[PDB]
């Protein structure tokens, strides 16, 4: 009964919400009894601005507290940690009938920072951000009740503000980014340059034309993953330049993390965004190049997805193809050749489905025409979940399936092709 | 009280929030409003008046009670560098007097020997939290009752805590 | 208290007990620990002199070197043995008294921006909404609450932190067997209000005096008294100086001279013929110093004291600073700590031995050479090594 | 899909540009904290600075460089420089409702200042600065496990909760 969490190999930064206190009043700034027709003021007027933030870790050499505020100032640009001029003040008036307690509590904000790997967290550190303040009020205690005599609590954290999950992917500090200064032209060849040494890095980059583009590497391999920067390019720019503004905040665009998987990029830029492609560690000294074509044609179907080329279909019978699914409305395309000779008459079986997660899946075909490229729509609404419905598609003939994940019921999605005849 | 149900050894309580001492009521003065006026007291929390009021015991020093209480509870002495707060307000009737009066309020901290199942030593920590008034309307002459103005033993105004800790040696 | 132990030169910076911060106001900056309260050790050669001089500039028996002090093990080296010493005089009820006064001996700090040590400004927060209005109804807080502007402090490299800090306890400058006493702001340390005061200090050498070994932890205690009279600003004019040597050498008739600070600090024998129980030598320095040290006592007293928006870090600081008077700071000097510690010290002349006999370098090491409890074996038969140094001492 | 169009009517040269108050940052909502009230009490939240100045954002160009960017706003517009010696300080009040709770947090708003390269009726080059005004608040009444708007605690991109504005002069050399 685990919840799926969709996100892409890395690190991320959450703010899981606001108004945390400490186990056994340990937060408690304290509690004022205000008498019938009186009011009660508690004030943080901010006269010594020092704050006493707090911070847990599962590992301390990997992320330590510097790491944990250096990934912080990425994610949200929060910059003061140790002090705050902020105030805050709460005031209770208690009605002419029956007196009133007010109890006051410190805050914190709790950032988690995860580095997220093959669907498991494998580190996580939370860092609690002195925040502004929580004021529960009740009833006066009538004298004198009874005392129930209890044990202390484990050391823990309750929260007492709105429920909150806010996500923000950011750049590993640890992977060199190369920086593209001029912006991108309908076609572009980057080469990879050999200091990077067939470590996984990042390229940042802007684009001159807004449009699809297909993003790959030399035969599809590696795969490629390509980041938006947060809130780029609202503020300083020159033209046709990339005015990068330090901004480590990353959102998952696309893009697969085994290296060993073909596929190629298809996904929609914006001239005035900037982008981040992260390719990943190469186990070969393979010069390699990052190929941008702005589309023109029918691919413009297939964003914003990595297309996943399978090769192993050279045989009739049962495969299946496991890959890191994609969030709940997000796509991931496969093109697949159906095996034998092509004769647009020969024609065999075929059967589309998945094992858990459900999906909503268009199939298109590849024919060259008076144009050129060209992708035929020939099925719509296909429900891949445990789907019944076989087609024949003709031997030797390219395909695409494009999915949309409707449901999300696993970390990976297995898609199945079954071929008859 | 006595012969609790605990094991044998030393145990850090806290005993909740409200405390107020007997004999300190008016020690901090009072105010006296009078015909629609609000009147406001209130006190900042800072330095000398943030110190801690300490009660020890032969086994129970200052520095074995501030410790303990410190590794369990709510640090005191980094909490109580930083200026606290409070207020509180009341208006009075038309055509009649109001007198109120502020008394602070204390975190009642103790360290407890428990011997057989029986409370046999008690040290007693007391660290100013906030404060809490108390108000009532007078005419010329009026006699005022005994409960108002004075206390005989140090009391909870809230309902007491009781939130116990082993002491490992 | 005690000083802090767990510090290494590999520390991670914390901005509580490890910092980096900029020297005075130039670009450079150096790396800083805390071990007490406002009281620093930064293991480092002095950035204020150039670590290679002139040949004419060098110093008769100094040693120069421009290459000690700059690897991290020496650093750490320093860094122990600096702690090490510490530890030594504050194992001692005087010596523990003379780091304490140190630590609350802060140097005045000046008032408010626009001139004035009396109350803050004011201020309203808070409304409760309403029927009422209640628009006044609401909280008051003085304005400031911290404007004093304190002058012991370092500042971090960004200039956005700032660390309180009485003593710095840097390595040596260009002579490496030169300790050295110095002021951050010669107005501030003659004035009356104080200033911060850093520290020059070798305790890797020591040199042989009549049949024993100087101790380092009394030249570290010469030092901090001298920093006393930077703390409380009662620094004399530079020319208040008495004669301490006849030049009976030279053909001509001529006086070597001693600052009274120095004189009144080292001990020996020698100063008790200037403190006499009726005294035969004044100047205005004693009496002006007398009344500047009052002056600040009266603005503490009838001004600091009667207000309540200050922290207790300052104030109860300099209620304990005031507590003592200034005729302790004079009478205060090394012969008292030589009889508590049962340190052996030169006794005639001890600030012109470089005259009467050439000193010999011996190498100091922590903690084989050096524990908490002196030189083991005592000054006598500590089994010490020839510095290589000796060979590098300037011959003028 | 939503394009930002850098054309404008103006003579070719360099201008000075107000953009307006009340500018918010991205990704910069909850870095100041919040209040969580509950059940009839009133929260306030401000913030009072004697402390002279807070930092403002620069976002220069290979032409505007900071000197020339500080320069011309404060000749033109607010001597931000030394006006933000003085103190400035504000309040919000908000009170939740009986067996309720509220949550409120703070930002801080902008003034957003432009340098802009005007060149045959289009800007080819242009510079930002933020200088801090004033805070907003944004608050929400919630119950236990109530989901909340995702835009009610982050923001993507930089924009002006008041109506922007477009105050120029062109910048002559003299
Ligand atoms: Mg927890
Ligand atoms: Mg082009
Ligand atoms: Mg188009
Ligand atoms: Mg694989
Ligand atoms: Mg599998
Ligand atoms: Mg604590
Ligand atoms: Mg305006």
């Amino acid at each position: 009964t685990q919840r799926v969490l969709p996100y892409s190999n890395g690190l991320y930064v959450i703010n899981k919400g606001d108004g945390y206190i400490r186990t056994n009043d340990k937060d408690l700034i304290g509690t004022l009894l205000i008498e019938a027709g009186s009011s009660g003021s508690i004030i943080q007027p901010r006269l010594r601005n020092t704050t006493r933030p707090l911070f847990t870790t599962s590992n301390d050499t990997k992320f330590s507290q510097q790491y944990t505020e250096e990934r912080l100032k990425d994610a949200f640009n929060v910059q003061l940690f140790n002090t705050s001029t902020s105030l805050f003040k709460f005031v209770e008036e208690a009605p002419s009938d029956k007196n009133i307690c007010i109890k006051a509590y410190n805050t914190y904000e709790k950032y988690e920072l995860i580095d997220y790997q093959n669907g498991s967290i494998v580190n996580k550190a939370e860092y609690y951000l002195p925040s502004l303040g929580y004021c529960e009020v009740t009833n006066a205690p009538s004298p004198e009740s009874e005392v129930v005599k209890m044990q202390v609590a484990e050391d823990g954290f309750i929260q007492n503000g709105p429920e909150e999950e806010i996500v923000v992917g950011v750049i590993d500090p640890s992977e060199n980014i190369q920086e593209i200064n001029t912006a991108i032209s309908d076609n572009y060849t980057y080469n990879i340059p050999g200091i990077v040494n067939n470590n996984p890095f990042y390229i940042l980059f802007t684009v001159n034309t807004t449009g699809i583009y297909k993003i790959n590497a030399q035969n599809n391999l590696p795969s490629l993953k390509i980041y938006e920067a947060i809130g780029s390019g609202n503020r300083n720019f020159q033209s046709g330049n990339l005015c990068d503004d330090d901004i480590k905040a990353i959102n998952y665009i696309t893009g697969f993390d085994s290296p060993n998987a073909k596929s190629y990029l298809v996904v929609l830029l914006n001239k005035d965004k900037n982008y981040y492609i992260r390719v990943p560690q190469t186990s070969s000294n393979i010069e390699n190049q990052i190929q941008f074509k702005r589309e023109e044609g029918d691919l413009r179907n297939l964003m914003n997805s990595s297309v996943n080329i399978i090769d192993n279909l050279n045989s009739t019978g049962a495969h299946y193809y496991t890959r890191q699914s994609p969030d709940v409305h997000d796509y991931i395309s496969y093109e697949f050749t159906i095996p034998g000779n092509f004769n647009n008459k020969d024609t065999s079986n075929i059967r589309l489905y998945t094992s858990y997660n459900q999906g909503i899946g268009t199939l298109f075909r590849v024919t060259e025409t008076d144009a050129g490229y060209n992708l035929i729509n020939i099925q719509q609404n296909l429900h891949l979940l445990n789907n019944t419905n076989s087609i024949r598609l003709l031997n030797g003939a390219i395909y695409i399936l494009k999915v949309e994940v409707t449901e999300l019921n696993n970390y990976n999605i297995r898609l199945h092709i079954d071929i008859t005849n | 009280s006595d012969t609790i149900d605990l094991a044998d050894g030393n145990y850090v309580v806290r005993r909740g929030d409200g405390w107020i001492l007997s004999r300190q009521n008016q020690i901090l003065g009072g105010s006296v409003i009078s015909n629609g006026s609000t009147g406001i007291v209130g006190d900042l929390r800072v330095n000398d008046n943030a110190i801690p009021y300490y009660y020890p015991t032969p086994s129970f020093n200052e520095e074995y009670i501030k410790n303990n209480i410190q590794t369990v509870f709510t640090n005191f002495t980094e909490a109580n560098q930083i200026p606290i707060g409070f207020e509180f307000s009341k208006t009075a009737p038309s055509n009649k007097n109001l007198y109120m009066y502020l008394q602070y309020t204390y975190i009642r901290y103790e360290i407890i020997k428990v011997l057989q199942h029986e409370i046999i030593e008690r040290a007693v920590l007391y660290v100013p939290s906030l404060g809490y008034v108390k108000s009532i309307e007078f005419n010329p002459g009026e006699k005022i009752n005994k409960d108002f103005y004075f206390l005989t033993n140090d009391k909870c105004i809230l309902n007491e805590q009781f939130l116990y800790k082993k002491i490992l040696e | 208290m005690n000083i802090n132990d767990n510090l290494s030169i590999n520390s991670p910076v914390d901005n509580k007990n490890v910092v980096v911060v900029r020297a005075r106001k130039t670009d450079t900056v150096f790396k800083a620990f805390k071990v007490a309260p406002n009281i620093w050790v930064a293991p480092e050669r002095y950035y204020g002199e150039s670590l290679s001089i002139d040949e004419e500039y060098k110093v008769d028996g100094g040693i120069y070197d421009s290459n000690f002090l700059s690897q991290d093990s020496e650093k750490d080296k320093f860094l122990q043995a600096i702690i090490t010493l510490l530890k030594r005089i504050n194992s001692t009820n005087a010596g523990e008294k003379l780091l304490s006064l140190i630590s609350t001996a802060i140097p005045f700090p000046y008032g408010y921006i626009g001139g004035g040590y009396y109350a803050p400004n004011m201020i309203t927060f808070g409304s409760a909404p309403k029927k009422k209005l209640n628009s006044l109804i609401s909280s008051t807080i003085p304005f400031p609450y911290a404007g004093y502007r304190e002058t012991n402090y370092l500042s971090s490299e960004d200039n956005k932190s700032f660390y309180a800090s009485n003593i710095v306890i840097f390595g040596p400058g260009a002579n490496i067997v030169e300790n050295n006493t110095v002021f951050y702001k010669k107005e501030d340390a003659e004035n009356g209000m104080g200033t911060m005061t850093e520290i020059w200090f070798q305790p890797f050498l020591t040199y042989k005096y009549d049949e024993f070994y100087i101790d380092p932890a009394i030249e570290l205690i010469k030092c901090l008294i001298k920093s006393l009279y930077f703390l409380y600003g009662i620094k004399p004019s530079d020319d208040l100086v008495i004669p301490y040597r006849l030049r009976s050498e030279l053909e001509n008739i001529e006086y070597s001279q001693l600052n009274i600070v120095d004189l009144l600090v080292s001990g020996g024998i020698d100063p008790k013929f200037i403190n006499t129980d009726p005294y035969w030598f004044t100047d205005n320095y004693f009496s002006n110093a007398k009344k500047v040290f009052e002056d600040h006592r009266n603005i503490y007293e009838t001004e600091i004291e009667g207000n309540n928006a200050i922290g207790n870090d300052i104030k109860l600081r300099l209620k304990q600073k005031f507590r003592i008077n200034i005729n302790d700071i004079w009478e205060l000097n090394l012969n008292y700590f030589s009889k508590e510690f049962s340190i052996m010290m030169p006794d005639r002349f001890n600030n012109a031995l470089k005259h009467f006999y050439r000193k010999q370098y011996y190498k100091i090491d922590y903690p084989e050479n050096y524990s908490i409890n002196g030189f083991v074996n005592g000054q006598i038969n500590a089994q010490l090594s020839l510095s290589d140094r000796n060979q590098d001492i300037i011959n003028k």
